[PDB]
DNA sequence: CCCCCCCCCCTTT
DNA sequence: AGGGGGGGGGG
DNA sequence: GGCCCCCCCGGC
DNA sequence: TTTCGGGGGGGCC
């Protein structure tokens, strides 16, 4: 009847209140959004596509139908729209289209493939309905059977009651799961092989297991259904057992290498169940080993290469010092959030089941409020159903709004949304407050200074003042955060006024971003003061153990021994090897003994110096004979000692 | 003499959830559920004198009926609520046994739960999961953030918002009609108006006033209370002139006993939150503002310091 | 087997 | 921001 | 039961 | 990383 690309020649085409449509209107037309709409902003734009069922992209690409442009936007959206010749349309046209589409349908292959899918979504969640009805009509029978000759269905959270019963009701991370799968199925092979026999996934080498992954994505559940569905009897430990050295070797440890009682008097009359006798360890919560757990992570990481049994275990962020131990003694297994398109027909089925109205088009708006957290969807749905019993677009910003999962933003991610020029631009500071950057700033207030100073020469600004240059506002940038430096020497000091870190944060990031805020222009960097801090205090540790060796017989201190003897030392020590060969070793010696100096003094003397007199090539270049024989006579006689028992 | 009567916030503290005002949905929802049953986890958050303490004990209360004294666990922050106490008293509650109607099963209640250590939280997780068929959980907090993100996974998030002048007059109207307070429109404007949202302060002055002066009008709340202090400093930072400014802050900070450093803080938060002024403005404000804290600080908090506090911001406003 | 979108995730003591 | 990785679509 | 020690925050 | 002071949680005894 009325094709797609009919209606959108009619509609103008752009050159380098609204009206309602109908049901899925937009349905299999793929719309990107850029620039600033006058009327519409982002979230209410992207809204209202997502109301007829479009598909918004982040991204331009070749497949993209349209691409609604407006106003501010950026050179690599142009470059982009115009490589790929796609077309673009303005405010009137978009309302235009959202209107010039009656049939919802007639249009080519992409419409119809689109249809199919969802008609495909539909019958999966149905068919999930019915096996769901099914089975609690047999739980009934068997309930009614049993008492003719306990706690209620109705009674449970729903997370408990439609949890997944097998390993393809889990919905993402399906290589994730089928390598644990994969994993433990072959755990006997790979101890017959002394777990060396590596193969081609690399998984028989690995004897431990190490889950990771925000919450809610089902990473306890993957790993008890796969433990029971390979007949594993599951021995399990949770942050409420203290998991400590003293009792972690006293209790689980004997488990690592003993067969489990229960799994003999319960599969005894079972055949080909050798699982059922063996046991398999999950230690969930591993991050959450406080202080209430002393050395349980030392203990687990041993445990991980000297166990007879397979072990699992689950964390939530596997990126912390803290679980280094766990570096390359686990196969680490990574579960990504869920996709929206992942559990749509989960949320068809328990809505369908719940006997409450979940509109498609507002499912994935909620993946979004709760961050990829199915526990948390759910929840939220069993709560909203408990009142509302239609969750519909006139009601999800409502519930979008209010349900906002609040994650503390990370050292990388801080700087990024700090040196965005969008928000200091009066729109954005209207949207984005002070009080929002200042909250930002607080979420890490140790790094996002040093972040923030690391990060603020490599951004091209979009905040310049007229008439002003880039090097005028780092200039700014700098004795800003020179004055920042000051007041945190004040907060860390012998007051501890910290009642100043809410000004601290306007001292070190916050002003000097605004004043170089922009597009960051290359990769963001972590700050390298810790790395050069931990060399100084190296350095100068050094420093004062030759200070103190050679006192006796130098009249200064450790900068002016550092600043004006060391260059003479080295004409003294370090040159004579490479003009006289091994007969410089005597001399040099002597040199050592007028000053109380060892070999580790002369390497560390020989490490201090820069710049046109660095002596690693020349050291390197040195006969590995002369070094030889400089040793050996050192070695071979006795020497006098500075300070005794250092 | 020696004889104390109740106060009103606690002789009129609401026992059923429909005394509850304000925030409407949240307390249908509680109130449906409590109907029906099967209680979640749940985290209730919100600012001070909202009703989030009240609306738990309420839900509590009408859920479990006459098994509140075997069914309920409160804890808050008078009590040790260390990584000991989550993993033997509350998983001993967790798993005890008790009979409970079809739809109803054990509360925890931890009030204050923001002040509760990562450590404990942490150990909550596995417990709220094993036991969810017999226990629910139902924490109170006034930072959510403080939750950790395992546990607010958990839970069902219930945000509460400030209370509107429209229900603080009707609470205030139906405490007035059950004690028989004689009172003036003029004086139950400026005790909401004093009250910023703050139900426990509405009645505490409420409860001042006629204890003092009797009848409620404007000039006793006003003698009796104070207006808030940072009005007056969003006034004294937003006058055209410095002359006004230092007369503002002279008459209504300096002469009334107010300290140099609650001054400075107040004009830090204030200028913090003036929407009406540039970003940059605010900044540069907020850089002096910092300069005048931090010489206070040191010790030299003067008339003198403040003065040039805001003469630095005059010059900076033109 | 090979290639192309679409997004996520990690840099980090 | 830049680079690596996982999964659906085309091929 | 009591010292003694180590680790970790600190604005609103 | 980091200059006191307070709190928690574990280890000797
Ligand atoms: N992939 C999933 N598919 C279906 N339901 C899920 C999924 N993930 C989580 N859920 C639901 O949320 C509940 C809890 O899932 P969990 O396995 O505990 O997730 P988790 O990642 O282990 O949570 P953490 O790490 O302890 S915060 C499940 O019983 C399910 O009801
Ligand atoms: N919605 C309300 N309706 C009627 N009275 C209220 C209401 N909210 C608070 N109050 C009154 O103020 C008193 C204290 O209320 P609370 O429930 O303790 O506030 P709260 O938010 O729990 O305090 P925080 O967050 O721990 S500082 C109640 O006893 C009531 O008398
Ligand atoms: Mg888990
Ligand atoms: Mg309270």
């Amino acid at each position: 009847n009325i094709t797609a690309q009919d209606v959108l020649d009619k509609i103008p085409s752009l050159d380098l209140s609204f009206p309602e449509g109908k049901p899925n209107c937009l349905l299999g037309l793929t719309i990107v959004f850029t620039g600033v709409l006058p009327t519409l902003e982002r979230g209410a734009s992207e809204a209202l596509a997502k109301r007829y069922g479009a598909r918004v992209t982040k991204s331009i690409s070749s497949k993209t139908s349209v691409v609604v442009l407006g106003d501010e936007a950026g050179p690599k959206k142009l470059e982009k729209i115009k490589q790929l010749k796609i077309k673009a349309i303005d405010e009137e046209g978009f309302k235009q289209l959202i209107a010039g589409m009656p049939a919802e349908g007639g249009d080519g292959e992409a419409a119809e493939k689109a249809r199919r899918k969802l008609e495909e979504q539909h019958n999966i969640a149905t068919k999930e309905a019915e096996l769901l009805v099914k089975k609690e009509e047999e739980r009934s029978k068997k309930l009614a059977a049993t008492r003719v000759s306990v706690v209620r269905e109705e009674d449970k959270l729903w997370t408990v009651k439609y949890a997944p019963t097998n390993l393809q009701q889990v919905c993402g991370n399906k290589g994730s799961v089928m390598k644990l799968k994969n994993w433990l199925a072959n755990w006997e092979n790979s101890k017959k092989n002394s777990f060396k026999h590596a193969g081609k996934d690399g998984s028989g080498v690995f004897r431990a297991a190490m889950l990771y992954g925000p919450p809610g994505i089902g990473k306890t559940t993957a790993a008890h259904l796969v433990a029971q569905e390979l007949g594993y009897d599951i021995l399990e430990q949770n942050a409420s057992d203290v998991r400590s050295k003293t009792l972690l070797n006293a209790g689980v440890k004997n488990a690592l290498d003993n067969m489990s009682v229960v799994g003999y008097f319960k599969h005894n009359e079972e055949a080909q169940n050798l699982n059922g006798k063996h046991f398999v360890i999950i230690m969930d919560e591993v991050d959450g080993m406080s202080g209430g757990d002393r050395g349980g992570v030392g203990q687990l990481a041993q445990f991980c290469r000297k166990t007879s049994t397979p072990l699992i275990l689950i964390c939530n962020e596997r990126n912390l010092p803290k679980m280094r131990p766990f570096d390359r003694v686990c196969l680490d297994i990574q579960f990504r959030r869920p996709d929206a398109n992942s559990i749509k027909s989960r949320l068809m089925t328990i809505a369908i089941r719940e006997k409450f109205k979940l509109d498609p088009n507002v499912i994935d708006r909620l993946i979004q409020t709760t961050r990829g957290d199915i526990r948390q969807v759910i929840n939220l749905l069993s709560t909203i159903s408990t009142t509302t019993k239609t969750i519909n677009h006139e009601n999800i910003n409502e519930i979008s709004k209010a349900w906002e999962k609040n994650i503390a933003l990370k050292p990388f991610d801080i700087a990024h949304k700090m040196l965005d020029g969008q928000i200091y631009s009066d729109i954005g500071s209207r949207n984005f407050t002070l009080n929002d950057k200042i909250a930002l700033y607080f979420d890490d207030f140790d790094f996002t200074p040093l972040m923030i100073q690391e990060n603020y020469l490599s951004t091209r600004p979009s905040v310049l003042k007229p008439g002003q240059s880039h090097l005028e506002a780092v200039a700014e940038a700098a004795n800003c955060i020179s004055l920042g430096d000051i007041v945190e020497k004040k907060i860390r000091s012998s007051e501890q006024l910290w009642s100043l870190l809410p000004l601290h944060a306007v001292l070190s990031s916050v002003y000097p971003a605004s004043k170089v805020a922009g597009h960051m222009a290359g990769r963001i960097n972590f700050t390298a003061w810790l790395g050069q801090n931990s060399k100084s205090a190296k350095y100068y540790r050094l420093l004062q153990e030759i200070h103190y060796h050679t006192r006796l017989g130098t009249s200064t201190d450790k900068i002016g021994l550092r600043l004006d003897y060391l260059p003479t030392f080295r004409k003294r020590l370090l040159d004579p090897f490479l003009k006289q060969g091994a007969d410089a070793i005597s001399s040099v010696i002597e040199v050592m003994d007028d000053y109380y100096l060892t070999k580790e003094d002369w390497d560390s003397i020989m490490e201090f110096f820069v710049g046109p007199d660095v002596t690693t090539a020349i050291i390197k270049k040195i006969p590995a004979t002369v070094k030889s024989g400089f040793t050996r006579k050192y070695n071979s006689m006795t020497h006098p000692v500075a300070i005794y028992r250092t | 003499t020696l004889s104390l009567q109740l106060p009103w916030v606690e002789k009129y503290r609401p026992q059923v959830l429909s005394d509850i005002v304000g925030n409407k949905e949240t307390i249908d929802r509680l109130q449906q559920i409590a109907k029906d049953g099967n209680m979640p986890h749940m985290i209730i958050s919100g600012m001070p004198g909202i009703g989030k303490t009240t609306s738990v004990h309420c839900l509590a209360h009408e859920l479990l009926g006459r098994s509140y004294a075997d069914g309920v666990l409160e804890l808050n922050a008078s009590d040790d609520r260390g990584i000991d106490v989550v993993r033997n008293q509350i998983k001993h509650f967790a798993q005890k046994k008790l009979h409970l109607p079809p739809g109803k099963h054990k509360i925890v209640i931890l009030d204050e739960a923001d002040s509760m250590t990562a450590g404990a939280q942490q150990a909550l997780r596995r417990t709220m999961e094993l036991y969810s068929n017999s226990t629910r959980f139902a924490f109170a907090c006034n930072q959510s953030n403080k939750i950790i993100e395992p546990l607010q996974s958990r839970c069902a998030i219930l945000r509460y918002s400030k209370l509107s002048d429209e229900d603080v007059l009707k609470r205030l109207l139906q405490i007035i009609k059950l004690e028989d307070v004689k009172y003036t429109n003029d004086g139950l404007e400026a005790i909401i108006f004093t009250a910023e949202g703050d139900m426990r302060q509405a009645i505490n002055n409420l409860q001042s006033t006629v204890a003092g002066h009797g009848l409620v009008n404007a000039d006793n709340v006003f003698k009796i209370v104070d207006s808030p202090h940072p009005l007056i400093v969003k006034k004294m930072l937003l006058a055209s002139n410095l002359e006004d400014s230092i007369q503002i802050l002279r008459t209504d900070l300096w002469k009334k006993g107010y300290s140099s450093i609650d001054i400075v803080t107040t004009s830090f938060r204030v200028t913090k939150n003036l929407a009406q002024v540039k970003e940059s403005v605010r900044l540069e404000m907020i850089k002096e503002i910092g300069l005048t804290h931090m010489r206070i600080l040191e010790g030299v908090g003067t008339y003198l310091q403040l003065a040039s506090m805001l003469a630095k911001i005059h010059k900076l406003n033109n």
